[PDB]
RNA sequence: UCAGAGAGGACGGAAACCUCUCGUAGAGCAAAAGGGCAAAAGCUUGCUUGAUCUUGACUUUCAGUACGAGUACAGACCGCGAAAGCGUGGCCUAUCGAUCCUUUUAAUCCUGAUUGUUUCAGGUAAGAGGUGUCAGAAAAGUUACCACAGGGAUAACUGGCUUGUGGCAGCCAAGCGUCCAUAGCGACGUUGCUUUUUGAUCCUUCGAUGUCGGCUCUUCCUAUCAUUGCGAAGCAGAAUUCGCCAAGCGUUGGAUUGUUCACCCACUAAUAGGGAACGUGAGCUGGGUUUAGACCGUCGUGAGACAGGUUAGUUUUACCCUACUG
RNA sequence: UCUUAAGGUAGCCAAAUGCCUCGUCAUUUAAUUGUUGACGCGCAUGAAUGGAUUAACGAGAUUCCUACUGUCCCUAACUACUUUCUAGCGAAACCACAGCCAAGGGAACGGGCUUGGCAAAAAUAGCGGGGAAAGAAGACCCUGUUGAGCUUGACUCUAGUUU
RNA sequence: ACCAUCUAGUAGCUGGUUCCUUCCGAAGUUUCCCUCAGGAUAGCUGGAUCUCAGGCAGUUAUAUUCGGUAAAGCUAAUGAUUAGAGGAACCUAUUCUCAAACUUUCAAUGGAUAUGAAGUUGCAGUUUCUUUAGUGAACUGUCAACGUGAAUGCGAGGUCCAAGUGGGCCAUUUUUGGUAAGCAGAACUGGCGCUGUGGGAUGAACCAAACGUGGAGUUAAGGUGCCUAACUUCUCGCUCAUGAGACCCCAUAAAAGGUGUUGGUUGAUAUUGACAGCAAUCAACUAGCCCUGAAAAUGGAUGGCGCUUAAGCGAGAGACCUAUACUCCGCCGUUGCGACAAGGUCGUAACGAGUAGGAAGGUCGUGGCGGUUGCGUUGAAGGCUGAGCGU
RNA sequence: GUGAAAUCGCUGGAGUGGAACCGGAGACAGUUGAUUACGCCGACGGCGUUGGCUGCUCGUUCUAGCCCGACAGUGUUGCGUCUUGCUGGCGGUAGUGGGUUCGUGGCGGCUAGCGUACGUCGGUGUGAAAGUCGACGACGUUUCCGACCCGUCUUGAAACACGGAUUGCGGAGUGCUUGUCUACUGCGAGUCAAAGGGUGUUAAAACCUUGCGGCGAAAUGAAAGUAAAGGUCAGUCUCGAAUUGGCCGACGUGGGAUCUGUGUGUGCAGCGCACCACGGCCCUGUGCGUGU
RNA sequence: GCUUACGACCAUAUCACGUUGAAUGCACGCCAUCCCGUCCGAUCUGGCAAGUUAAGCAACGUUGAGUCCAGUUAGUACUUGGAUCGGAGACGGCCUGGGAAUCCUGGAUGUUGUAAGCU
């Protein structure tokens, strides 16, 4: 009574079925992940920049 | 694959040539006769055997002229010879065949389905090297020559007649000899 | 035959309300041929949300009702909603508010009555501006719910900030393994 | 099944280019990289630092972080039906710069320049589209010096 | 600058050490394989402890969880260097571990709730003690005295596909055949056929298709033992061999063995080979196999095991439909 | 010469114990994988886990001679009671629907399906080819984190007993 | 042992699980589990809807890239491996044949990214980061100008709740184990499962084509001598078989042979008369049909009957037949949109497969309760059964 | 009391060749309807729509042949660089002149289904009844086509897989506790109120009644504990991990249905809900780290 | 037309043999007290300027090898999609599109930036 029997037959068609999902537009906004030195001094930057 | 369809093939003249590049301004032009149903059939085996011949393919190519010919004179009998090459279940051949006809087209549809007949051979196995209208005394079939023969004579021995618009029964006697 | 989708022919929609409420389905008659023959998106929406469920429908702050109308040029104009208008202890100054809603509290009805306003419904506001001109139209918070707490990536993916669904709250309530790094890991 | 180890079935995607081994020109750490420009992924075996997974090599994708000697890309991957836009910090030496958005740039920089002179110089609108090439045109094909050859198939020869 | 090669030098030789040329890596880099590396990542050597403290982000597996491993930074304190720089272990891809509990280190820390002091105990943070079935129960057999829920997801008998093996038939001829490849054979090779062998598979059947052999009785096929009609011989004839048309008709009595097979005795025209659910158990028998009793040998501490031997061990129902006989 | 605690002694044997095996020789027969008597490097005989014998006894296993016979060559005849027919009485099993075949394909052995062969009431007595006939949720095999009897060097306990 | 109770003991296992229409509609795959007949997990699916009114796409174009398979190479590295040649080994230049764990080189299919308003130019401020330095980097501003920059198609996006599934099987191509298998294991895609319909005599998968209920017309695949709707229709050849042949998967056939017949290739002789006997011929090949090779058991299969200038084989031509397919016409309903002062009516365009499963409608049906509307000894319920109504 | 189905007997009709039942379409038997205009049916015309078959006639594309001239050849009559024939390209085309191709062409002929720009007319029906006409024809009979037994596990069932001889009646996702989401209702920074008490005689109901209780309004830490207001402008300064004062007060930016203003379906500007994205601050725990 | 320092691309630049080399320069070169490092002033390090283009280096030469580019190979090999295509099969061709690489042939033999200098 084998058992193991793996395939990938129809994942593609399932995975179509929804249509294949693009990342979205404002993943290049955040600035997570960015160097620690660089985003204080943004900060700093930010804090301290007249209105008018 | 390709078919010889179509009773009586039509002949074409197909002219072409290399589309010019900036290294070859100026490219040979290149005609073909070929026998074919249609003018697209035509095009297609024009740019098939320009394409075995010289490199250059229909992408590349492209098609000056495509033009119908047709027998000048229907109303004379001649002889004619076919050079063809052809693919049997085995090998490849090179056959000269010979045909009684008022056309060349005519003669090269005869020459298909003589193909067909006696070899079994498909329009997609055979290649057409050549046709030409060949003597009386440059013959070299003898089913041809049997009929190269002002004094040629022959009855119709056995004539079977198919009824056509009758029942089916009848007390007719059926006569097959007719003197 | 012929090559086509209908997983996505049919879409859900209320074309009147759930509701049994005689009067709401009757704003709902008013305001649907207001829409119809105005042709106004103003009378549109005002149908969309009578037709809506109360979960769409959070109650809206006299504070919020309060700040639209202090903006600048918003004096006179007539706010609209259909969340109930609530009363704010936190507020402690009361403008001058002329208000079209369907449930209005006791509290905040008394001070905006008091403060010089004015309460009417949506049958008055459409006598009143049957087009909705000059008008500011307001909702309360509709993600401002503790069901919405529970809702988003699972509690134990990382970077999830999901409130978990806990019998209490304490030391022994779900706080050892998976959430600190003394106990396997934290996520 | 295969074994997971991070460099399997990369024999020949992380080896160097035959005669090119060695040392790797200075050009490489002389490039300017920003953030926003894109780049193009392509293992470099002689550096095992800040190598990317095999599965980035050959995929372009977005700097959104520049640090002393490496660089944060997002590259998008295909995990079943959601394509997800990854993160990875790579060493300048697995990187160089792409070349299709710089086209693209040069070509709108094309475009404004030839619309401000046009507007300038009073001239109409010129068209600042992309066509797909269109059929050939009407023309005459002359034989003079170039007289059409008659071509037939060729018959068959025994070529032992 | 390696592996190695060439050419020289007391003992010194094919091989000790010294010298000069050439030497794209043909060496070495802890280990398997594969990548990578030449003023190095290799060899020699100096100094050192970045194999340290701290939090986040990310890659790999992936559910985009955890562990493990790794990547690029940020803060501290350091090492080497003249310096730029490099360094969070090993040139890269494997080399490893949750909860609970114990244990250790850390704060001049928190708690023991009648007030305080000191022990003691419990906590917050980071490690170690281990789960190798490695996302991690604490675990020896036998049953033939056996039982239950199921399984044709799964074996033993038939049937189905396959035909390695079994059997049978062809093609070229190196040779045998006193001489002569083909009368009759035919190696080295090679082409097929068959399912009366045994295998392979697991498609049907485990709310059961009664599982060996013999007896009895039909019919069928031939790859023809005999007989009829013929052709060819290494055919002068009892005799014998090959081949063709040919399954019309025959193909027996016995000793041993449960035997199918096997072997022998005798007669005979001949003592041919096979199928029909390895034909045939509501046709028989029950000798074997194949429950429970019992004995021996070997094995096991033992219960018990043994296509090892031996003895004894219930064979049910047709009156229904069809077929067949009248 | 290696080696054990000791290295199977007296006996016995192809045995109810020997695989190879239908062991080899003789005896019995026309013919014997059988019987008996011998041989013994005995896969794996053996001395109260008793060895070797043994008169008498045995519904115990085995071989042979004689007598006897229908076991058989090869069947036949007869008797009683059935079956048979009649009067009276009168069930049960089983039953998706039903019941002629060949081949095909199909869940790889059809009563139904496809193509053919065919196809004429209602019945009596037999029959055992088929209905993969009926009896029973396979007593064989496997699975189950289902049992039970028994054993012990399994885990955890315990009556009792000694101190 | 038996009796009662705990006890309706537990079962990842077997069996059953009861009205109608409408709409949508799967999976046998990933990861973890003393897990492999089971679960959780993601995926596939339904419903509720909500926010909006151009950015997307199982398709192309342009631009730029990635790869080391087919092919190619070993007279290029590594590993095999035949033979000699020029100076027994050795050297040189060669040579025959090879590589899943060789390669200089290297496709086709294939993968990815970009193709403007979230953009381009400037001006004018911030920074503790960076630089010798307005030197850069980044950001900020109700800054100023410019205005949609490939094709085709098309409305887009968000959240929540939850089912079933987690035995698969078949086929073209590629492919591993195996001698093979209707065997075992994989890759892409399409199917059956869940699915009917025309054709293949018959068949889960083959060819055509997918489905409301009807009509007319036309077709796909397949066919037209009779079964059987459609021609013994038209043209040219080949074939005689003492059971020929007859249509994808498909239902077996080979090596080797024929002086059967039909076409071709090559080489010779021949009219200074070619072969046989006292006017074409000879030889070797070649490939169409036919024949031998070709043996199995109940009587049997181009599906059957039959068919021989065919009703066979090959090439073709007209016409004709026939689907739940296409066009048009009516009706039913769903969906979208819309009109109307209505929990409704109507209009309009497209649409209508369905297992497991999910929703909706039900003046479908049954038994009560609070109310309401009525009928009944001039006959209620119940029972048997004609005229109608509703899919 | 009623008196079903299965099963069974009789009378009459009808079928009856190795199943029977069943769907589609007719016919028969049978059942049922039927007030000049109108109903129920038919025929012939017209019109609308979708067609099917079949002819002429213009032209268009590419092309000849007949006809004429020279040359080359010969399957050649009649009597040899002869002649008559015939063929081949080549060159001409006046005249004549067919093939092929189709046209945003022109003109006809026959005929079908569906519907009714509508006409011309026949059958029948107006007291029964009989007849006639119309419609059905349902588990009756007969024909042509189709047609394997349901439920279930299964990749696969008509299966030589299991359950099912027949009929009636009964027969299986429930109750409750606890969660969560969704829909509706009341109130809303509150809401619900418990046990209980007061009342109530169509008194287990209904009605009245809560310093206090549940949930919510504040989180965070193991705990001791602590516990959520800043924006902008202008100052002093020991120029820093300082301080002071006003105004505003729930932060900033981008996108935002709607609204407002203004141009020309569309554009620009302003205030911006919910929501989304990117940040900023505030509370608590903890690491580093200072001081005033 | 050149030399040097620092480079970019990293053989069209490499390798073999040979000719030439004006000026700057580079280089060889002399010495070893001192700094510095060695068994050894060979290397490294320091102080110099008698001598040489001998070598390095640069330019040039070779029917030079290599490398690079192009042609040919060739519309060939291979390959996407189609067929109720041929064949017992192995396979083969046709339709529709992409499309190589050896042998062989021919050509090229570094380009260039910053700074300083020679002519
Ligand atoms: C660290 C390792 C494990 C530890 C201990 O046994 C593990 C526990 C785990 C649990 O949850 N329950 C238990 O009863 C055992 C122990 O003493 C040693 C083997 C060492």
């Amino acid at each position: 009574a084998k058992s193991k029997n793996h395939t990938n037959h129809n994942q593609n068609k399932k995975a179509h079925r929804n249509g294949i999902t693009k990342p979205k537009k404002h993943i290049f906004l955040s600035m997570k992940g960015v160097d620690a030195k660089f985003i204080k001094n943004l900060r700093f930057s930010r804090k301290n920049n007249k209105r008018q | 694959p390709t078919k010889a369809l179509g009773e009586t093939l039509n002949e074409y003249v197909v002219v072409g040539r290399k589309i010019p590049t900036e290294k070859e301004p100026v490219t040979p032009i290149w005609k073909m006769q070929i026998f074919a149903t249609n003018h697209v059939i035509a095009k297609s085996r024009f740019w098939y055997f320009v394409s075995m011949l010289r490199r250059v393919k229909k992408a590349n190519g492209e098609i000056l002229s495509i033009k119908q010919v047709f027998e000048k004179n229907p109303g004379t009998v001649k002889n004619y010879g076919v050079w063809l090459k052809y693919d049997s279940r085995t090998g490849h051949h090179n056959m000269y065949r010979e045909y009684r006809d008022t056309t060349v087209a005519g003669a090269v549809t005869q020459c298909y389905r003589d193909m067909g007949a006696r070899h079994r051979a498909q329009a997609d196995r055979i290649h057409i090297l050549k046709v030409q209208t060949v003597k009386a005394e440059d013959t070299k079939r003898a089913g041809i020559k049997m009929f190269h023969d002002a004094k040629i004579r022959f009855p119709l021995p056995h004539r079977v007649t198919k009824r056509k618009n009758l029942s089916v029964f009848t007390t007719a006697r059926q006569n097959t000899h007719f003197a | 035959g012929i090559d086509i989708n209908h997983k996505h022919d049919r879409v859900a929609r209320r074309t009147a309300p759930k509701s049994e409420n005689p009067y709401l389905r009757l704003l709902s008659k008013l305001y649907a041929f207001l829409a119809r023959r105005t042709g106004e998106k103003f009378n549109a929406i005002v149908l969309k949300r009578l037709r809506m469920s109360r979960r769409n429908r959070q109650p809206l702050s006299l504070a919020k009702l309060a700040r639209a109308v202090q903006k600048a040029g918003n004096e006179n104009k007539t706010v609209v909603t259909l969340s109930t208008v609530t009363d704010d202890a936190r507020l402690y100054t009361v403008p001058k508010i002329s208000v079209a809603a369907l449930h209005v509290t006791e509290g905040a009805r008394a001070r905006i009555l008091a403060a010089g306003g004015e309460i009417i419904t949506l049958d008055q506001l459409a006598l009143k501006s049957p087009k909705g001109e000059n008008t500011v139209f307001l909702q309360g918070p509709r993600s401002a719910r503790e069901a919405e707490k529970h809702f988003g990536p699972a509690p134990g993916v990382p970077h999830s900030h999901t409130k978990p669904y806990v019998r209490s709250k304490g030391r022994k309530f779900e706080r050892a393994r998976g959430r600190r790094a003394s106990r396997a890991y934290k996520n | 099944t295969n074994s997971k180890g991070l460099r399997r079935g990369t024999r020949y995607m992380f080896a160097r280019d035959f005669r090119k081994h060695g040392v790797e020109h200075l050009s490489t750490y002389y490039t300017q990289y920003k953030r926003g420009d894109l780049v193009d992924i392509k293992t470099n075996g002689a550096f095992q630092k800040g190598m990317p997974f095999k599965a980035y090599h050959g995929r372009t994708g977005r700097i959104f972080n520049v640090t002393r000697g490496a660089v944060g890309i997002i590259v998008n991957k295909r995990v079943r039906g959601n394509i997800l836009p990854k993160r990875i910090n790579i060493r300048i030496e697995h990187i160089k710069p792409s070349k299709c958005r710089t086209d693209f740039l040069n070509r709108v920089k094309s475009n404004d320049e030839k619309r401000k002179a046009a507007k300038s110089a009073g001239q109409p609108v010129p068209a600042l589209k992309r066509l797909p090439v269109a059929p050939r045109g009407a023309h005459t094909v002359t034989t003079q010096n170039n007289e059409p050859e008659l071509l037939a198939p060729l018959r068959f020869e025994i070529v032992a």
